[PDB]
């Protein structure tokens, strides 16, 4: 999962 | 928005839809290119043809479940771009970017089409 | 194999699927939480989640057209968890977090729930 | 394009  | 976002997710997805064709699950058409038959979701043709987008927004066209591609087109070709749409993997090879490249110019797949171009280009 | 991968395209092709979702384009099934119905493509739905895979795949199930999911489920828990199928994209918020954690063990999205999960254990 |  990222900080898009 | 705040969203986090799963990286793999898209590349899952497809995964799992090339899982469902391998296994004919939920196929709603049979592509015929002369004498053979590739059996697809249209939504997944839509998504990355052009053409199968132009063709199943028909009003009439997107009811059939069977759809005649033009004779001048390659089976192998169509299987190679077929595959590259379900995987995001092209098999391009010497002995088919011709058929490759033409396929993809018919099924309008322009990053494809630009690919094919490109290794001509380098081979003249 | 000797194939070439074009790395966007799987993000390409969910952003037509998504597309093709908010023009209720090729939509072959309702998913009704309670109050309200969610219109979606189900090779897209069995390709996210574990239930909808196991539903879609049952020789019954597979050709009904509405789904009545289990009236503990929080429709904007499952309208979440759609918009994140759809775009990989995960409205994770204060306000939603156990709504959309008990959604995703109910429909088995695994990622998800391992997120809900690592989100809450730093909160306490 | 890449090598995957
Ligand atoms: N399904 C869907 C779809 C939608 Cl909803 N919106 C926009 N394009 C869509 N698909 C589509 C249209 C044109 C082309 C491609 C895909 C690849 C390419 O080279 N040309
Ligand atoms: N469609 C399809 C499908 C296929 Cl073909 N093979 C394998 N899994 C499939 N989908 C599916 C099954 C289990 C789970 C998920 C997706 C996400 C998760 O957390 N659990
Ligand atoms: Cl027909
Ligand atoms: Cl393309
Ligand atoms: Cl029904
Ligand atoms: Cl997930």
């Amino acid at each position: 999962w990222v900080i898009p | 928005d705040s969203c986090i976002q799963f990286t793999r997710h898209a590349s899952d997805v497809l995964l799992n839809l090339n899982r469902l064709r391998s296994r004919d699950i939920l196929t709603d058409v049979v592509i015929v290119v002369s004498r053979e038959q590739f059996r697809a979701h249209k939504t997944v043709l839509m998504a990355c043809s052009g053409l199968f987008y132009s063709i199943f927004t028909d009003q009439l066209k997107c009811n059939l479940s069977v759809i005649n591609l033009d004779p001048e087109i390659n089976p192998e070709g169509f299987c190679i771009l077929l595959d590259f749409m379900y995987t995001s993997r092209l098999n391009l090879r010497e002995g088919n970017i011709m058929a490759v490249m033409a396929t993809a110019m018919y099924l309008q797949m322009e990053h494809v089409v630009d690919t094919c171009r490109k290794f001509i280009k380098a081979s003249e």
